[PDB]
C-alpha cells in the first residue's frame, strides 16, 4: 500500500460544495468537528508521527517476485513430465493472478455504484461495461473445468472452442 | 464516574478506532467509499471555486 | 352439542368417557390391583431413593428395557414378509428413483440449453 | 363488596381516561395560541 | 468523512466492552447492569453525531476495513454500510434499548442470574446493529442467525419450565425454515451474478429475478412471524418480559422486513414478487389482528400487535413504498416497547397475573402506568399527530391510491378497524371498571427505574414520529392530492372501531349468559393453526423417522 | 516428513521408559509438543505442493487432516486416562502404544505419495483401531458384526487392491504427481465401470455413505472414548481424502456413475437427521449426525467443482473437532451416571453450570452457526450443489432445518428441564474435563479468523 | 373508486383501460398543443442525485427545497414554504393526470354513440 | 449386571409366554396385550395406550415430574415422541374435523379472494403519469450511442 496506483483503483476528480449556511442558528457538526480534531485527530497525529519518524530510522526494503515466462503446454511433448511441470506451474500462477485482475474490475464496479448515489445507472456504463468484457474473457478460460482443473484441460476446451468458431465463420460464407 | 468512562470507553476506543481507519484503512484502495455529495444549482465548490450555473427562470407560478 | 369426536391427536375426555361412568366389582378389583402393583413399585423405588449411603443411580429395569426393546437390530423380522418388508423395500428404495428423475431430467435440460447457448450465463464465474 | 366501595367505586368511563388531562391541556393550548398571536402581533 | 466513519465504528465497539469485560478483568462485579446501561447511554449519543451529519447534507459512507477471505473471484470483507436505514435505525434501537436495560434493572432485580441476563440482552444488541449495517449477505447472515440464536437462550430463560424450552424450540424451527429462503438468494446471487455485497447486486439490477425474491421474501416470512410461519411469535412471549418488549416487539422481528426494505432497488422493478408481499402482508395483518380481539393475557394480546402491524409494513413493502415502511419500524418501536414495558408494570404488581380477566380498577392506582398504556395505545391505533399517525396514516394514503390487490386493501382497512378493538380492550379490562385482582394490594410503581424508563419512551411516543418525519430526506414523490374520503379513511374505521368496541364492553356488563360463536371460538383458539400444525407436523416428522 | 514420523516413534520408549506415575504426564506433554511443529506443514505454496521426497508430500489437502491428527493424540490421552485408572500398567501402557501407533499411521497415510504405499498404510490403521475398540471397549457384547468387515473386505479392500494394481499395468506409475499429468481420460465401458466402483466402494464405506452407514452406530456404542474420538474425527475422513485423491483418474466417468451415490447422500442426509431425533443414546445420535454430516462430503467430491471441494475440506476439519466434542462431553456424563441413554439425567445445567456451557457452544457449531467453519464448509457445499442443480437446496435446506432441531433437542434433554431426583453423583466437572473442552472448541472458533488455511488447495 | 364500479359492473369499452391509457392520438380534438417544459436540465438532476423516480417535471420545485434545507440545518422547520410549492406543483400535475383520464373516458363514450348511431 | 430373562425377548405365541410377559414388565396379565406379530421388531414389548404425557395428571407426585413417569412402570414405546415438549395430545375443546374444517376454510377461502382481487384491481381514475426527456432515457441507464424513438408530452 504504497499508495492505491490511481490508474489501477482510480477515483473521479472531488466535487465537494462549500458551505452556505443561510439560516442563523449554531451548525453543531462544525462545533463537534473542531472538537473532534483537537481531541483525536492531532493526538493521534502526534502518535503517527513518533512511530513514523522511528520507522524511518531503521528502513529495510522487500520485492516483488518475478517469474521468467517459460514455454507453454502447448510447445511440451506428450508425457513429458518436466515439460509439462514448467508449463502446469505457469499456468496456476497465471491462473491465480487472473482471479485477481477480475477482483480488482469488481472493485471498481463496487465503488462506481456507491460513489454516484441515485444517478449510479448512467454514471458507470463504462465500469459495467469493463466489468462484463472481463467477466467473458475469464469464463471462456477457466469455466467448466472442473476442480482437478489443469493446463491439459485450459488447452482442450480452447481447442473445443477455436473448432466450433472456425467452422461457424465458414457457415456465413 | 462518568468521566472515567467516557475517557476508558469512549474517547481510547474512538484514538484507536481513529489511528486504524486514518493510517491502515484509508491508506488501502476504495476501503472508505463515500457517496458523492449532492451539488445543487448556485453551488460554490471548494476545489476550484466554481460557481454552477443558475437554473432557469421559473413559470413564475403564483407563490 | 355434538359429543367429541375422537382422533389418534385428539384424545377423548375422561368426564366423557363412556366406560368411566359404571365402575363394578370387575372394574373396582382391576383399578385395584394396578394400584396394588403401582404400589409396589413405589415402596421398592423409596427406600432405595431415600437410602442416606447411597451415592450413585438407581437403574429403573423399566428404562433399560425400553432402551434395549428400541435399540434392536436384527433378532426380529422374517426376510420374505410381503405385507411388511415389501412395504419397508418401497420406503427405501421408493424415494431415491424419485429424486433420480427429478435431478436426472433437470440436469439434462440445463445441459442441452448450454450445447445450444440458450441458457443465459453472463456473469456465471463461480461454479 | 370491598371491589365495589373504600375508593374503587369511582372509576371513570373510557371516554373520561382518554380525556384525561385535557383541562389542563387546553388551558395551555388555549394560552399557546394566545402567545404566537401576540408575540406575532408584537412582530 | 473523518469523523463520520470513525464515529460510527465507536458504537459497534463501544457495544461490545462490557461483554469483553465479562471474559477478563475483575474491576467491577455486582454492578454490572448499571455498567451495561451506560455503554447503551454513551453508544446511543454517540451514534446521533453521525445521524445530524447524515441530516445535514446526506452523507453515506461504506467502510470495508478488513479482508476476511478471498474465494478465488468472490471476496468477503467486513465491509459495514451506514446509509439512510442505518444511520436512522440505530439511533432508534439504541434508544429504545436505553430504557429497557433500565427497566429490566427493576423487572429482573431479584433474579440471582441479572448479569448473565444483561449479557444476553447487550449481545442481541451486538447481533442487530450487525445485520442492519451490513453490506453484503454473508455479513448479513451473521446477524440474521445470530439473533436467532439470542432468541432461543432469552426466550427459555426459566429452562425449568417445560412450555419455555418448547418455544425456544419453536423459535428456532420457523426461523430456520425460514433461513431457506435466505440461502437461496444467497446461491442464486453468486451463481447468477457474482457477490454477495449489495453494492455490486443493485449495479447488475438482473431482471429476471424472482427466484432469489422468492427466497428473500421467504426469509421475511419466518423471521418477522408472517402467516404461514407466525405461530412462533406469540409462543415467543414465554421468555422474561424485557426479553418480548426488547426482541419480539421492537427491533429482531422487523429484521424480516429490514431484509425486504434493503432489496427494494430489485423488488421495486419485480411486480409479480409485490403481488406476493402485499398479499402475504394483507392476510397476516387480519389474521392476528382478528386473533388479537378475544384474547385474555396482556402479554399475548401485544403480542399479536406486532404482529398484525409487521403485516401493515409488509403491505407497505408490497405497494412499492419501501421508504414509509421504515417509517413505520422506526415509530412502531417506540409505542410498542412502551406498551410492554408498562404490562410489565401491571403483571410485577398483581403478583404475575398475565391475564386480563383479573386485572381492572387501575386507573387510579397506577397514575403513569395507566398514562403511558393510555399515550401508547392511541399511537398504534392512529391518534392524529402522535407518533403512529405519522408511519400509519401515510400507509393507508398510500394503499388507497395505487394499483393494487383490492381484496388485499379491503383487508388492510378491516384490520386497522380491528387494531381499534383490541387497543380498548386492554385499556377497557385493565384500566377501567372495579378491580378484580386478589385480595392483599401490593400495587407500587414508586421506583425511579421504572418510571424514568417509562418517562422517556413515553417522550418517544409522542414527539419522535414528528422529529423524524420532518428531518429524513425526501425519498419518493407523495400522494397528497386524493378524494376526501380515501384521504380520512384511516380515521373514520378509527373511530368506527372504538364506537363498535365500547359498546361490545358496556354487553358485558350486562346480565346475559355468555353464548358460544363458532366466530368467536376459531378468534381465541388462534384459528387452530398452532394446534393442528403442531400437533400433525411433529407427529408426522417424528413418526416417519423409524421406518 | 521423518521430523514427525521419528519422534512420534519415540513416544513408545517414552511410554514404557517412564516412571510409572509419569506415564500420562510425559505422553500427553510430548504428543502435544510434536503438534506443535506440526504447524510448519503450512509452509504452502500457490502453484505447487510441498514435496520433501519421493515417497511422501504435503499439499494443502493433507496439511489440515495433518495437524488434526497430530492435535487429537494428546486429546486421547487426556480423555482416557481417567477411566484406566483402574487397569494395572503394563496394559495402560499398551494402550497408549496403540494411540501412538495409530497416529504413525495416520500421518504416514495422509502424507503417502504413491497410492500402494497409501492403500497398504490405509489399511494398517484398522490394525490398532480394532484392538483399541474390542480389547478395551466397554462392551463385550458379542455383535458377531464381522460381517461387516467381511463385507468391507470383500467389497470394499480386496477390489481396491486389484484395481490399483491393474491401474499400475497399465498408467505406469501411481505416483499421485505423476497421475495429475499421464492421466487419460476414462472411456465408457462395462470393464470401466468396474474400475471406478473398485476405486470408490472402498472409500465409500469408510465415510460411510447412505445404506453402507449401519456399522459406525454400532462401532460408537462398542468403542471406548479413544476409539470414538479417532473414530469420527479422522478415520472417517480416510474416505473422504481417499476419494479427493481418487476421482483424478476418473473422469469423466463420475459425470453419470455418482448418480446413484449423490441421490443417496442428499436422501441420506434427511433420513439419518430425522433419525437422530428419535434415538435415544448419546452415542447413537452423535453417531448418525456424522453420517448425515459426510453425506455433504460425499455430494461434495462427487460433482467436482472449485467450489465444493473447498466446502469438503472445511467440512471435514470442522465435522472432526465438533463431532470428537461432542463425543467427549457425552463420556462427562457417562462417567457420572454410568450410562449412555439420553433421558436418564435431566436438568443438568442446575449441577453443572459450566458444562453445560460447552454443551452450548458444541451444539452451535454443530447446526452451523455463522460464522464457524461449521458453516464456512457447509454453505460452499450447498453453493456449489446448487449450481448442479436448483432443485437441491429443497433437500439442502431441508437439513438444515432438521439438524437444528437434534443439534437443540440434545440440549434441551440432557441440559434442561428439572434434576433426576434420585441421582446423586454428579460431582462437580473436573479441571481435566474443562481443559479437554476448550481444546476442542478454542481452536475451531480462531479457525475463523484465518479460514484459509482449512479451505484446501483449491483456494 | 366510485369509478371502479362503473369498469367492471359497467360496460366495458366506455371506461378508461388503467394500462393501456391513452388510446388516441394527443390531437384529434387538439389542435395546437403545448409540449410540456422541463426546467431543470438533465445535468442539474444528475447533479443533485435526485431519485429517478421523483425527476419528474416538478423537479425544479424539489431541487430548491433540498437546497434550502441543507442550507437551514439545524432548523428543520425553516423551509416549509419551499415545501408546499413542490407539494402544490405535484397536486397541479397530479390534476393533468385527471385530466388525461376523463379525455380518455369522454373520447371513449364519443366513440361508442357514433359507431352506434352509425350502426343502427 | 441386569437378569438376561428381565429383558425385553421374542413375541409371545402361547398363554404361559404371555403370563411370563406380563409379569416381566410389572404388568398385570389382563392389561398387557403384545404388538401384532409381524417383523416391526417391537418383539414382546407391552403396546401402551397411544397418549402423551401432557394427558397425566399433573398434581400426583411422580418419581420423575417432568416427564411424569413412575419408577418401574412400563413405557411406551413412542415415549420420547410423547414426551411434553414434543406431541402433545390433549382433549380439544373443538372436534378434530370442525377444527380442519374451519381452518381450510378460512384459508382456502382467502387465496381466492386474493385471487379475485389480482383478476379485478382496484386503482385510482388518472392518467399515467409522464417523464421528460424521452421518459429519462438516458437516466434509465439506455445506450447513449443509440437514439431513442421521441417522445413528446403536451400540456392539457
Ligand atoms: C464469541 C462471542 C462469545 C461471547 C460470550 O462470551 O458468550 C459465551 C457464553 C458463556 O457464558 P454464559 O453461558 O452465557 O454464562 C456465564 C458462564 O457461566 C461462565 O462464564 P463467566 O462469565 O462466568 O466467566 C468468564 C467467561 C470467560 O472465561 C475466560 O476467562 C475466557 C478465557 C478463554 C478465552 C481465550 C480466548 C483466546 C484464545 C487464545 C489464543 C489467542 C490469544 C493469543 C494472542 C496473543 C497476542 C497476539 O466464561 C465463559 O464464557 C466460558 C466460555 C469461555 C470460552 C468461550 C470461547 C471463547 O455463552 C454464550 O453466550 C453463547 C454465545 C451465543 C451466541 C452469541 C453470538 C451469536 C452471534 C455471532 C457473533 C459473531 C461475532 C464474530 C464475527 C464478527
Ligand atoms: C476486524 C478489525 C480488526 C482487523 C484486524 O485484525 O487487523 C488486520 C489488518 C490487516 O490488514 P488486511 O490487509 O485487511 O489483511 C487481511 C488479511 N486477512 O491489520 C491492519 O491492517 C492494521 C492493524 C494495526 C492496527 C493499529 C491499531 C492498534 C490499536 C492498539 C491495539 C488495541
Ligand atoms: C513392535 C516392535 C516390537 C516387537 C517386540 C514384541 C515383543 C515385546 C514384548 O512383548 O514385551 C512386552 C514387555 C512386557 O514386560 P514388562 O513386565 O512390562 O517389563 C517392563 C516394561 N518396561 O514390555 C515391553 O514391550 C518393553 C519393551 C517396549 C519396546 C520399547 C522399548 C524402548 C527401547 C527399545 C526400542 C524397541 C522398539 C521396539
Ligand atoms: C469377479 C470378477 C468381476 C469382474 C472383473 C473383470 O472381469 O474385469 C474385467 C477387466 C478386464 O479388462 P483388462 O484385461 O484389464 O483390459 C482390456 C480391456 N478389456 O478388468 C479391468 O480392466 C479392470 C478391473 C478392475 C478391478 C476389478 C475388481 C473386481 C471387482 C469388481 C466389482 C467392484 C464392485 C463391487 C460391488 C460394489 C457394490 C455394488
Ligand atoms: C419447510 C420444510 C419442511 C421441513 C422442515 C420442518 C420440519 C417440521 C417437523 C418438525 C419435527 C418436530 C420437531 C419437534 C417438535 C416439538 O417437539 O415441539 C412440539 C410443540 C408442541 O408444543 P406447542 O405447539 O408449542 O404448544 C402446546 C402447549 N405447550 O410444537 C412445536 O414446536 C412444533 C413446531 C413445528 C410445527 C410445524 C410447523 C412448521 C411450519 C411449516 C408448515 C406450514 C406451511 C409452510
Ligand atoms: C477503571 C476502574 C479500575 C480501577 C479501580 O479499581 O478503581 C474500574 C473500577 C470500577 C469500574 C466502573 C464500574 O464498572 C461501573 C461505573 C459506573 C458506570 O457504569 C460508568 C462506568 C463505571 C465508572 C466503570 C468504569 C471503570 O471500568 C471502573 C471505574
Ligand atoms: C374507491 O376505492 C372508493 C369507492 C367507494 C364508493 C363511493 C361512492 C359515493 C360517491 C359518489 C359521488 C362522487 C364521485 C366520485
Amino acid at each position: 500500500p504504497d499508495s492505491w496506483d490511481k490508474d489501477v483503483y482510480p477515483e473521479p476528480p472531488r466535487r465537494t460544495p462549500a458551505p452556505s449556511p443561510q439560516t442563523s442558528l449554531p451548525n453543531p457538526i462544525t462545533y463537534l468537528t473542531k472538537a473532534f480534531d483537537l481531541l483525536v485527530d492531532r493526538p493521534v497525529t502526534l502518535v503517527r508521527e513518533f512511530i513514523e519518524r522511528q520507522h524511518a530510522k531503521n528502513k529495510y526494503y522487500y520485492y516483488h517476485r518475478e517469474f521468467r515466462r517459460v514455454p507453454d503446454i502447448t510447445e511440451c511433448q506428450e508425457k513429458d513430465v518436466l515439460c509439462m511441470f514448467e508449463a502446469e506451474m505457469q499456468w496456476r500462477r497465471d491462473y491465480k493472478v487472473d482471479q485477481e485482475i477480475v477482483n480488482i474490475i469488481q472493485e471498481r464496479l463496487k465503488a462506481c455504484q456507491q460513489r454516484e448515489g441515485e444517478s449510479h445507472r448512467q454514471n458507470c456504463a463504462k465500469e459495467l461495461e469493463q466489468f462484463t468484457q472481463v467477466v467473458k474473457a475469464y469464463q471462456d478460460r477457466y469455466h467448466d473445468l472442473g476442480a482437478h482443473y489443469s493446463a491439459r484441460k485450459c488447452l482442450a476446451k480452447q481447442k473445443q472452442r477455436m473448432l466450433a468458431e472456425r467452422k461457424a465463420a465458414k457457415e456465413a460464407a | 464516574r462518568h468521566s472515567i468512562f467516557a475517557f476508558t470507553h469512549v474517547l481510547i476506543p474512538v484514538w484507536i478506532i481513529h489511528y486504524y481507519l486514518k493510517y491502515h484503512v484509508t491508506t488501502k484502495p476504495y476501503t472508505i467509499v463515500e457517496k458523492k455529495p449532492r451539488i445543487f444549482p448556485g453551488d460554490t465548490i471548494l476545489e476550484t471555486g466554481e460557481v454552477i450555473p443558475p437554473m432557469k427562470e421559473f413559470p413564475d407560478q403564483h407563490h | 352439542f355434538p359429543k367429541y369426536e375422537a382422533s389418534r391427536l385428539s384424545s377423548l375426555p375422561t368426564t366423557l368417557d363412556p366406560a368411566e361412568y359404571d365402575i363394578s366389582s370387575e372394574t373396582r378389583k382391576a383399578q385395584a390391583e394396578r394400584l396394588a402393583i403401582r404400589s409396589r413399585l413405589k415402596r421398592e423405588y423409596q427406600l432405595q431413593y431415600y437410602d442416606p449411603s447411597r451415592r450413585g443411580v438407581i437403574e429403573d429395569p423399566a428404562l433399560v428395557r425400553w432402551t434395549y426393546a428400541r435399540s434392536a437390530n436384527i433378532y426380529p423380522n422374517f426376510r420374505p414378509n410381503t405385507k411388511t418388508s415389501l412395504l419397508g423395500a418401497l420406503f427405501g428404495i421408493g424415494p431415491l428413483v424419485f429424486w433420480y428423475y427429478v435431478f436426472k431430467t433437470d440436469r439434462d435440460r440445463k445441459e442441452k440449453l448450454i450445447q445450444e447457448g440458450k441458457l443465459d450465463r453472463t456473469f456465471n464465474i463461480s461454479y | 363488596a370491598w371491589r365495589y366501595m373504600g375508593g374503587f367505586a369511582n372509576n371513570v368511563s373510557f371516554v373520561g381516561a382518554l380525556l384525561k388531562g385535557f383541562k389542563w391541556g387546553f388551558a395551555a393550548f388555549v394560552v399557546a395560541i394566545g402567545a404566537e398571536y401576540y408575540l406575532e402581533s408584537q412582530k | 468523512m473523518n469523523m463520520f466513519s470513525s464515529l460510527s465504528l465507536v458504537t459497534l465497539l463501544l457495544l461490545t466492552m462490557p461483554i469483553m469485560m465479562m471474559s477478563f478483568n475483575t474491576y467491577k462485579p455486582s454492578n454490572y447492569p448499571l455498567y451495561v446501561k451506560t455503554a447503551i447511554s454513551y453508544a446511543f449519543i454517540t451514534s446521533m453525531i453521525p445521524t445530524m451529519m447524515f441530516i445535514h447534507s446526506g452523507q453515506e459512507l461504506i467502510i470495508s476495513n478488513w479482508h476476511w477471505l478471498t474465494i478465488q473471484t468472490l471476496k468477503l470483507s467486513l465491509s459495514f454500510k451506514m446509509d439512510y436505514f442505518s444511520m436512522m435505525f440505530i439511533p432508534v434501537a439504541l434508544f429504545v434499548t436505553w430504557s429497557i436495560m433500565e427497566f429490566s434493572m427493576w423487572y429482573m432485580y431479584s433474579d440471582p442470574n441479572i448479569n448473565k441476563f444483561f449479557k444476553y440482552l447487550l449481545l442481541f444488541l451486538i447481533t442487530m446493529l450487525i445485520l442492519v449495517t451490513a453490506n453484503n449477505l454473508f455479513q448479513l447472515f451473521i446477524g440474521w442467525e445470530g439473533v436467532g440464536i439470542m432468541s432461543f437462550l432469552l426466550i427459555g430463560w426459566w429452562y425449568g419450565r417445560a412450555d419455555a424450552n418448547t418455544a425456544a424450540l419453536q423459535a428456532i424451527l420457523y426461523n430456520r425454515i425460514g433461513d431457506i429462503g435466505f440461502i437461496l438468494a444467497m446461491a442464486w446471487f453468486l451463481t447468477n451474478l457474482n457477490t454477495w455485497d449489495l453494492q455490486q447486486i443493485f449495479m447488475l439490477n438482473p431482471s429476471d429475478s424472482n427466484m432469489p425474491l422468492i427466497g428473500l421474501a421467504l426469509a421475511a416470512t419466518g423471521k418477522s412471524a408472517q402467516f404461514g410461519l407466525h405461530p412462533w411469535l406469540p409462543s415467543a412471549m414465554e421468555g422474561p418480559t424485557p426479553v418480548s418488549a426488547l426482541l419480539h416487539s421492537s427491533t429482531m422481528v422487523v429484521a424480516g422486513i429490514f431484509l425486504l426494505i434493503r432489496f427494494y432497488p430489485l423488488t421495486e422493478n419485480n411486480k409479480y414478487i409485490q403481488s406476493i408481499t402485499l398479499c402475504l402482508g394483507a392476510i397476516t395483518t387480519l389474521f392476528t389482528a382478528m386473533c388479537a380481539l378475544t384474547q385474555n393475557d396482556i402479554k399475548k394480546i401485544i403480542a399479536f400487535s406486532t404482529s398484525s402491524q409487521l403485516g401493515l409494513m409488509m403491505v407497505t413493502i408490497g405497494i412499492n413504498q419501501p421508504y414509509l415502511a421504515f417509517l413505520h419500524i422506526c415509530t412502531h418501536a417506540f409505542f410498542k416497547a412502551m406498551l410492554f414495558m408498562c404490562s410489565g408494570s401491571i403483571i410485577h404488581s398483581l403478583n404475575d397475573e398475565q391475564d386480563i380477566r383479573k386485572m381492572g380498577g387501575l386507573f387510579k392506582a397506577m397514575p403513569f402506568t395507566t398514562t403511558a398504556l393510555i399515550v401508547g395505545s392511541l399511537a398504534l391505533t392512529g391518534m392524529p399527530f402522535l407518533t403512529g399517525f405519522y408511519s400509519k396514516d401515510l400507509i393507508i394514503e398510500a394503499a388507497n391510491t395505487s394499483y393494487t390487490n383490492a381484496w388485499a386493501l379491503l383487508m388492510t382497512l378491516i384490520a386497522t378497524s380491528f387494531t381499534a378493538i383490541y387497543s380498548t380492550r386492554i385499556i377497557f379490562f385493565a384500566l377501567l371498571g372495579q378491580p378484580r385482582f386478589p385480595t392483599l394490594v401490593n400495587i407500587n410503581e414508586n421506583n425511579p427505574l421504572l418510571i424514568n424508563s417509562i418517562k422517556r419512551l413515553l417522550i418517544g411516543s409522542l414527539f419522535a414520529g414528528y422529529i423524524i418525519s420532518n428531518n429524513i430526506p425526501p425519498t419518493t414523490i407523495p400522494q397528497m392530492t386524493m378524494p376526501y374520503y380515501l384521504k380520512t379513511t384511516a380515521l373514520i374505521v378509527t373511530i368506527l372501531g372504538f364506537i363498535l368496541a365500547l359498546e361490545i364492553s358496556n354487553m358485558t356488563k350486562n346480565l346475559k349468559y355468555h353464548y358460544p360463536s363458532n366466530a368467536f371460538k376459531f378468534s381465541t383458539l388462534l384459528g387452530y393453526f398452532p394446534t393442528i400444525m403442531h400437533r400433525l407436523a411433529p407427529y408426522m416428522n417424528l413418526s416417519m423417522s423409524q421406518k | 516428513m521423518l521430523k514427525y514420523i521419528i519422534p512420534t516413534i519415540m513416544l513408545m520408549p517414552l511410554t514404557w521408559l517412564s516412571k510409572n506415575n509419569m506415564i500420562w504426564v510425559n505422553s500427553t506433554a510430548h504428543s502435544l509438543l510434536i503438534s506443535f511443529t506440526s504447524l510448519l506443514l503450512m509452509n504452502q505454496f500457490g502453484d505447487n505442493s510441498l514435496n520433501f521426497s519421493l515417497l511422501f508430500f504435503s499439499d494443502s489437502l493433507s496439511t489440515p487432516l495433518l495437524i488434526l491428527t497430530m492435535w487429537l493424540l494428546p486429546l486421547m490421552l487426556m480423555a482416557s486416562q481417567h477411566h484406566l485408572s483402574k487397569e494395572n500398567l503394563t496394559r495402560k501402557k499398551l494402550f497408549i502404544t496403540m494411540l501412538i501407533s495409530l497416529q504413525l499411521f495416520l500421518i504416514m497415510t495422509f502424507t503417502a505419495m504413491e497410492l500402494i504405499l497409501f492403500y497398504i498404510l490405509f489399511e494398517a490403521t484398522l490394525v490398532p483401531t480394532l484392538i483399541i475398540i474390542t480389547r478395551w471397549g466397554n462392551q463385550t457384547e458379542r455383535l458377531n458384526a464381522g460381517l461387516y468387515f467381511l463385507f468391507y473386505t470383500l467389497a470394499g479392500s480386496l477390489p481396491l487392491l486389484v484395481a490399483l494394481i491393474y491401474i499400475q499395468n497399465t498408467v505406469g506409475s501411481l505416483n499421485f504427481l505423476m497421475l495429475q499429468y499421464w492421466v487419460q481420460p476414462v472411456h465408457n465401458s462395462w470393464s470401466n465401470v468396474f474400475m471406478w466402483l473398485a476405486c470408490m466402494m472402498a472409500f465409500m464405506v469408510k465415510m460411510p455413505l447412505y445404506g453402507l452407514h449401519l456399522w459406525l452406530p454400532k462401532a460408537h456404542v462398542e468403542a471406548p472414548i479413544a476409539g470414538s474420538m479417532v473414530l469420527a474425527a479422522v478415520l472417517l475422513k480416510l474416505g473422504g481424502y481417499g476419494m479427493l485423491r481418487i476421482t483424478l483418474i476418473l473422469n469423466p466417468m463420475t459425470d453419470f456413475m455418482a448418480y446413484p451415490f449423490i441421490m443417496l447422500s442428499l436422501w441420506g442426509m434427511i433420513m439419518t437427521s430425522s433419525i437422530c431425533l428419535r434415538q435415544t443414546d448419546l452415542k447413537s445420535l452423535i453417531a448418525y449426525s456424522s453420517v448425515s454430516h459426510m453425506a455433504l462430503v460425499i455430494v461434495a467430491i462427487l460433482i467436482q467443482t472449485p467450489w465444493s471441494y473447498m466446502g469438503a475440506t472445511a467440512l471435514m476439519i470442522a465435522h472432526g473437532l465438533t463431532s470428537s466434542m461432542l463425543f467427549c462431553l457425552a463420556n462427562s456424563n457417562y462417567e457420572r451416571i454410568h450410562s449412555r441413554t439420553m433421558i436418564l439425567a435431566r436438568g443438568l445445567q442446575t449441577l453443572l453450570p459450566l458444562m453445560a456451557t460447552w454443551w452450548l457452544l458444541a451444539s452451535l457449531t454443530n447446526l452451523a452457526l455463522p460464522p464457524t467453519i461449521n458453516l464456512i464448509g457447509e454453505l460452499f457445499v450447498v453453493m456449489s450443489t446448487f449450481s448442479w442443480s436448483n432443485i437441491t437446496i429443497i433437500l439442502m435446506g431441508v437439513n438444515m432445518v432438521i439438524t437444528a432441531l437434534y443439534s437443540l433437542y440434545m440440549l434441551i434433554m440432557t441440559q434442561r428441564g428439572k434434576y433426576t431426583y434420585h441421582i446423586n453423583n454428579i460431582s462437580p466437572s473436573f479441571t481435566r474435563e474443562n481443559a479437554l473442552m476448550s481444546l476442542h472448541i478454542l481452536p475451531l472458533l480462531l479457525l475463523t479468523l484465518n479460514p484459509k488455511i482449512i479451505l484446501g488447495p483449491l483456494y | 373508486g366510485a369509478h371502479l364500479a362503473r369498469r367492471y359492473l359497467g360496460d366495458a369499452s366506455v371506461e378508461p383501460d388503467p394500462l393501456r391509457m391513452p388510446t388516441f392520438p394527443p390531437d384529434y380534438g387538439f389542435p395546437e398543443r403545448k409540449e410540456r417544459e422541463m426546467v431543470a436540465t438533465q445535468q442539474e438532476m444528475n447533479d443533485a442525485q435526485l431519485v429517478l423516480q421523483q425527476r419528474d417535471y416538478c423537479a425544479h420545485y424539489l431541487i430548491r427545497f433540498l437546497k434550502c434545507k441543507r442550507d437551514s440545518f439545524p432548523n428543520f422547520l425553516a423551509c416549509k414554504h419551499e415545501r408546499h410549492d413542490w407539494d402544490y406543483c405535484e397536486h397541479l400535475d397530479y390534476v393533468k393526470r385527471m385530466k388525461e383520464f376523463e379525455r380518455e373516458r369522454r373520447l371513449l363514450q364519443r366513440k361508442k354513440r357514433r359507431e352506434q348511431r352509425e350502426a343502427d | 449386571h441386569i437378569t438376561k430373562d428381565m429383558l425385553p425377548g421374542p413375541y409371545p405365541k402361547t398363554p404361559e409366554e404371555r403370563a411370563a410377559a406380563a409379569k416381566k414388565y410389572n404388568m398385570r396379565v389382563e392389561d398387557y396385550e403384545p404388538y401384532p406379530d409381524d417383523g416391526t421388531g417391537y418383539g414382546d414389548y407391552p403396546k401402551l395406550p397411544d397418549r402423551s404425557q401432557q394427558e397425566r395428571d399433573p398434581w400426583y407426585d411422580w418419581d420423575h415430574p417432568d416427564l411424569r413417569l413412575n419408577w418401574g412402570e412400563p413405557m411406551h414405546w413412542d415415549l420420547d415422541m410423547y414426551i411434553r415438549n414434543r406431541v402433545d395430545t390433549s382433549p380439544t375443546p373443538v372436534n378434530w374435523n370442525l377444527m380442519c374444517k374451519h381452518l381450510f376454510g378460512f384459508v382456502a377461502f382467502m387465496l381466492f379472494m386474493f385471487w379475485v382481487g389480482e383478476t379485478y384491481p382496484a386503482y385510482q381514475p388518472v392518467g399515467p403519469k409522464q417523464y421528460p426527456y424521452n421518459n429519462l432515457y438516458l437516466e434509465r441507464g439506455g445506450d447513449p450511442n443509440k437514439e431513442p424513438e421521441p417522445v413528446v408530452h403536451y400540456e392539457i
